């Protein structure tokens, strides 16, 4: 059974002066009146931007080791075919974690007003060789080397040792050796068949972010009790004795907007920090080992967990 | 502090020069836009300490966890208390927070070795207790799972399960029994 | 200083002056527009206004009623003597910048005594029972005296206004109907009056020729520019431009969308110009602003050395392209190691091998193999104890 | 930090020389834009007279400083205005 | 609900004896006030 967690949101990026202001100076000069307000807002949002990278560093990077799947597949029986990387792909992704990327899914007018976006400090090779180090780990070693370095030992061996943490002995592993085989194999079948056709949890992430933003763009074309919603139409019919409280309307106006979008933003930054904290524990404890707290690493007396890497 | 001294827009950053170099009746508007604007200041500053304060807030849940599952005990939970296997904690204060110090065990060197799942005795299948067979090349022996202490297969070390056919990867090896030793 | 180097703007920005290594921020690039494209179509009409204390004009109940159109304004310069001269909603000393549109000069005349009873939110007889001015007005009062000649010996009888009225005035709506009005029960005072036109009296007691001269602007394409002719007609750099009046700034390149010929522009989602129609060539245009950009400064901390290598956002370019966008005084290598200063997209500054700053991809740490086999298995025989 | 006229660091700043003992002589009439700053290396108090103003041709109130008599008057300057002691 | 008997600048904290006493194009700011400061109001409840 599977478990799905965001774990950032999109690094995103605004400029006061040239959102609420812009080709203009004496705009500039009345919002010069409040500047360390917009310092805080940009201070706010580079915080979050490299909150959002710390964590994911913080999500993925368990190992202080890259490792590598050996050559010889001779897992007894166990297919892992589906969740290895294929260097026949083009990009270093899985087949699963390809068919999760692609389930997943006007930039420029954005980015023509201070909405300017960041990338990821890592990119998602980086992402998919941590994930692809870590099934290499598990899958060769067990759990040592979370705990240690990696250590050699056949994976039957080791089922047959997740099964003696459970209360159940050894000789029924190594007597049903071939069925578990069989319904490993037939269970991850039917995960990938189900996936091949859900993800809200990593798209309402997005969907929000994306609404945020379309509501900042259209909070410009409001007058807030202006004459005109056009700094530049303003200025080109109207002088500066008396435009002056007009502009400042709108500057009122646009930083409020800019005030709220910080706040939901900086309260949903909250929440994906949370979110990631129990997506870094769930790892630490049923990856890198087995655990025997009820309903914490699947649905049921737990084995073994493998990550996968998935788009945010 | 340095959001009193800005102007909002007003002509003065001072409420006594506001009242003196003008008339009340018309510097009403001063006084108002003023106060607005400290008042949104001091709302922003609000929000941003009960934000800081829920973050403060999982951290210290966190360190209370922490506290009640490594000091009051130890915990199997991988990589919560520590970096390898937790042994016990030790809290330490400090200005504004707590100190931990995780006494982890750490296992640093290892061997090779040859294994394989059972020993096939006398068409009976043994499987270990609780440890684990490795080959010293000229023999077999059942050892603990983290350190190398080599001990004879006896049958208090082992069980049987049936016949050595169904499991794959048995060897056959000899058991050692000490009843019969004592008979005589 | 705060600005002569990039290392003045970290100090200046971080109130320090040991700088610690890593990146820190400044301002943001804005390219600046090179020069100004004037567009407006060849309107050669100049409007009258000489005609419009000509000679004599009508009264407030039947007030004047006139429209201009395809001409020019200028109100440097025939005319008449001006007592008072207002614009609202626009400046008038800034007028001939703009290309109006449905330019209406409204013309009366009045009295001396009620020169003040003309604004968008007056009250009382006249604005309320013979003109109305709108509460949304836009356009300018005119008004000036005229005694030489609407004020005849024996007092003027040529101009009328209505005294009381059953129904209100809409705003722009002309009264021409008189009739016994009923002050009171028992079905039938007449309306229009003469006035008391005499300059034997005070000035108040003389006509006021005022015209009132509404206008819009930018509302349908307009042909009222003024007396500013176009320029030429330059592309593909950032520029400023202006078009029948709207001024703005950006890129102007080659458009793709189809018009109907009774619109002038195209806006996009945030509402702003996307699209534009010459006024010359009557070709469709595309605009692409030019400001953009994020600037980042790396440092190896001031302790050490003084050489930094700026970054460059979102620009396309020891000048070095990146993802993460136009890199400019770093010397990139192949070699990969740990992450040192953070830059993005999986690229990492440091001050290495005099030395300098490399940027390149990272590592993800030391890569080895599992000796793994189906009859192998490695066991510890010694600890460590970590704390 | 402030906001003020400074000299920005490393200007291009102009030097004047008056060198006879070889024939050099000009203090030109220079232009006084927002600050002027003034570095003087001398030996013998050479400099004499500071006027300042926008004509100063007896037609607007000029500025008369020097080393302390400051007249603010309306002068009639010549051509080239220098002092001079006698030995 | 207590954030309704404050008057944010305003003559009447009361919307009808605002409009019944003062004329549409004098009372718009009258509005203003008051639309502004009931806006902020529910813009700190949300938050909280
Ligand atoms: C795993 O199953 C796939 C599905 O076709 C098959 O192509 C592949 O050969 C299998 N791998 C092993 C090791 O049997
Ligand atoms: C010991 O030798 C075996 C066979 O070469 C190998 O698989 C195993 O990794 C070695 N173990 C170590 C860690 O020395
Ligand atoms: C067991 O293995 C170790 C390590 O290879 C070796 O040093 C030792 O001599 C071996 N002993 C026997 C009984 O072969
Ligand atoms: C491992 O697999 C190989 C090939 O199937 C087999 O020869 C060998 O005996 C197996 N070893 C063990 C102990 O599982
Ligand atoms: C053990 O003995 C049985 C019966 O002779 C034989 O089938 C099996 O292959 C032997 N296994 C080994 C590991 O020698
Ligand atoms: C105005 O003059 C220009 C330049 O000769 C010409 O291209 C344009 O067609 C003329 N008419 C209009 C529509 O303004
Ligand atoms: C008409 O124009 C002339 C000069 O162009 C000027 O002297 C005169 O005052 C203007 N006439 C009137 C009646 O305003
Ligand atoms: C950094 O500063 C310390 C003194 O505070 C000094 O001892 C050390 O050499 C410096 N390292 C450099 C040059 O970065
Ligand atoms: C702009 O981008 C293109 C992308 O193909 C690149 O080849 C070119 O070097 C870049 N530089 C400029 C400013 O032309
Ligand atoms: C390596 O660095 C050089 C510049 O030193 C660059 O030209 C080249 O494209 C980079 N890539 C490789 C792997 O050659
Ligand atoms: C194990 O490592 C420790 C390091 O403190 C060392 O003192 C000890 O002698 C080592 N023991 C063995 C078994 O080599
Ligand atoms: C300005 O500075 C440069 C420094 O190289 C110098 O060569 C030049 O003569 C200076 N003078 C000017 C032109 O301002």
């Amino acid at each position: 059974t599977t478990e799905i967690l965001p774990v950032s949101m999109t690094k995103t990026s605004v400029d006061c002066t040239m959102y609420i202001c812009g080709d203009s100076t004496e705009c500039s000069n009345l919002l010069l009146q409040y500047g360390s307000f917009c310092t805080q807002l940009n201070r706010a949002l580079t915080g979050i931007a490299v909150e959002q990278d710390k964590n994911t560093q913080e999500v993925f990077a368990q190992v202080k080791q890259i490792y590598k799947t050996p050559p010889i597949k001779d897992f007894g029986g166990f297919n892992f075919s589906q969740i290895l990387p294929d260097p026949s792909k083009p990009s270093k992704r899985s087949f699963i974690e390809d068919l999760l990327f692609n389930k997943v899914t006007l930039i420029c007018a954005q980015k023509f007003n201070g909405l300017t976006v960041l990338p990821p400090l890592l990119t998602d090779e980086m992402i998919a060789q941590y994930t692809s180090a870590l099934l290499a780990g598990t899958i060769t070693s067990g759990w040592t080397f979370g705990a240690g370095a990696a250590l050699q030992i056949p994976f039957a061996m080791q089922m047959a040792y997740r099964f003696n943490g459970i209360g159940v002995t050894q000789n029924v592993l190594y007597e049903n050796q071939k069925l578990i085989a069989n319904q490993f194999n037939s269970a991850i079948g039917k995960i990938q068949d189900s996936l091949s056709s859900a993800l809200g949890k990593l798209q309402d992430v997005v969907n929000q972010n994306a609404q945020a933003l379309n509501t900042l763009v259209k909070q410009l074309s409001s007058n807030f009790g202006a004459i005109s919603s056009v700094l530049n139409d303003i200025l080109s019919r109207l002088d500066p004795p008396e435009a002056e409280v007009q502009i400042d309307r709108l500057i009122t106006g646009r930083l409020q907007s800019l005030q709220t979008y910080v706040t939901q933003q900086l309260i949903r930054a909250a929440e994906i920090r949370a979110s990631a904290n129990l997506a870094a524990t769930k790892m630490s404890e049923c990856v890198l080992g087995q655990s025997k707290r009820v309903d914490f690493c699947g649905k049921g007396y737990h084995l073994m967990s493998f990550p996968q890497s998935a788009p945010h | 502090v340095k959001q009193l001294s800005s102007n909002f827009g007003a002509i003065s950053s001072v409420l006594n020069d506001i009242l003196s170099r003008l008339d009340p009746p018309e510097a009403e508007v001063q006084i108002d836009r003023l106060i607005t604007g400290r008042l949104q200041s001091l709302q922003t500053y609000v929000t941003q300490q009960l934000i800081r304060a829920a973050e403060i807030r999982a951290s210290a849940n966190l360190a209370a966890t922490k506290m009640s599952e490594c000091v009051l005990g130890q915990s199997k939970r991988v990589d919560f208390c520590g970096k390898g296997y937790h042994l016990m904690s030790f809290p330490q204060s400090a200005p504004h927070g707590v100190v931990f110090l995780h006494v982890t065990y750490v296992p640093a060197q290892e061997k090779n070795f040859t294994t394989a799942p059972a020993i096939c005795h006398d068409g009976k299948a043994h499987f270990p207790r609780e440890g684990v067979f490795v080959s010293n090349g000229t023999h077999w022996f059942v050892t603990q799972r983290n350190f190398y202490e080599p001990q004879i297969i006896t049958t208090d070390n082992t069980f049987v399960s049936g016949n050595c056919d169904v499991v794959i990867g048995i060897v056959n090896n000899t058991v050692y029994d000490p009843l019969q030793p004592e008979l005589d | 200083d705060c600005a002569l180097d990039p290392l003045s703007e970290t100090k200046c920005t971080l109130k320090s002056f040991t700088v610690e290594k890593g990146i820190y921020q400044t301002s943001n690039f804005r390219v600046q527009p090179t020069e100004s494209i004037v567009r407006f179509p060849n309107i050669t009409n100049l409007c009258p206004f000489g005609e419009v204390n000509a000679t004599r004009f009508a009264s407030v109940y039947a007030w004047n009623r006139k429209r201009i159109s395809n001409c020019v304004a200028d109100y440097s310069v025939n005319s008449t003597s001006f007592s008072t001269f207002k614009c609202y909603g626009v400046s008038p000393t800034k007028l001939n910048d703009l290309c109006f549109t449905n330019v209406y000069a409204d013309s009366f005349v009045i009295r001396g005594d009620e020169v003040r009873q003309i604004a968008p939110g007056q009250t009382g007889k006249i604005a309320d029972y013979n003109y109305k001015l709108p509460d949304d007005f836009t356009g300018c009062v005119i008004a000036w005296n005229s005694n030489n000649l609407d004020s005849k010996v024996g007092g003027n009888y040529n101009y009328l206004y209505r005294l009381f009225r059953k129904s209100n005035l809409k705003p722009f709506e002309r009264d021409i109907s008189t009739e016994i009005y009923q002050a009171g029960s028992t079905p039938c005072y007449f309306p229009l009056q003469s006035y008391g036109f005499q300059p034997t009296n005070g000035v108040g007691y003389q006509p006021y020729r005022v015209v009132v001269l509404s206008f819009e602007l930018l509302h349908a394409p307009a042909t009222v520019c003024g007396p500013k002719k176009s320029t030429n007609l330059v592309k593909n750099k950032c520029v400023n431009f202006n078009f029948n009046g709207l001024t703005g700034t950006g890129v102007l390149t080659e458009s793709n969308k189809k018009f109907l010929p009774f619109q002038q522009f195209g806006r996009d989602i945030a509402d702003t110009t996307d699209a534009v129609r010459d006024p010359q060539t009557l070709e469709i245009l595309d605009i692409t602003p030019c400001s953009f950009g994020g600037v980042s400064v790396i440092t190896p901390g001031t302790n050490t050395s003084n050489q930094v290598a700026v970054l460059y956002q979102d620009v396309n370019c020891n000048v070095f392209q990146t993802r993460a966008g136009c890199l400019i005084g770093a010397e990139h290598v192949n070699n990969s190691y740990e992450c040192d200063i953070p830059i993005g997209a999986g690229i990492c500054a440091s001050y290495q091998t005099s030395q300098s700053i490399i940027a390149y991809t990272m590592s993800l740490g030391a890569e080895n193999s599992v000796a793994y086999s189906n009859n192998s298995i490695a066991i510890p025989t010694n600890f460590t104890i970590s704390v | 930090s402030t906001q003020d006229l400074f000299l920005p660091f490393f200007s291009n700043v102009t030097w004047f020389h008056a060198i006879h003992v070889t024939k050099r002589f000009d203090n030109p009439v220079l232009p006084f834009n927002d600050g002027v700053y003034f570095a003087s290396t001398e030996k013998s108090n050479i400099i004499r007279g500071w006027i300042f103003g926008t004509t100063l041709d007896s037609k607007t109130q000029s500025l008369l400083i020097v080393n302390v008599v400051i007249k603010v008057c309306e002068f009639q300057f010549c051509n080239d205005p220098f002092l001079g002691v006698y030995y």
